[PDB]
């Protein structure tokens, strides 16, 4: 019963976690666009990578 | 003074020179202020295409 309670919930938990990883990747890619354009410096681009990791 | 007297001048021909030297200074100031905000507008136009 504990194994089935884990199986029924870890699907939604992993779906939420990999959607969080995808949103952090999109945020980092927008910060990389702002760095390549010229608006932001390297300190903020490096700050986004730590949240991604 | 840049014209021969008693002659026929055209529309827009330069007649004198009134020693700019100050209008040159504030023209340089306005140009320097333009040259940063122009680059900022050109950068924000490239950034707004995908909502950065």
């Amino acid at each position: 019963a504990d194994g089935l309670a884990a199986r029924g919930t870890f699907t939604e938990q992993l779906q939420a976690q990999r959607d969080l990883v995808k949103a952090s990747d999109e945020y980092y890619q927008l910060a990389d666009k702002r760095y390549r354009t010229g608006v932001d410096n390297y300190l903020t681009l490096l700050d986004a990578q730590r949240s991604l990791f | 003074r840049l014209f021969k007297e008693g002659s026929d001048v055209k529309a827009g021909q330069q007649l004198y020179q009134i020693d700019p030297a100050t209008y040159e200074a504030d023209y340089q100031s306005a140009q320097a202020n333009l040259a940063s905000t122009q680059e900022q507008a050109q950068r924000y136009k490239l950034l707004v295409a995908d909502q950065a």
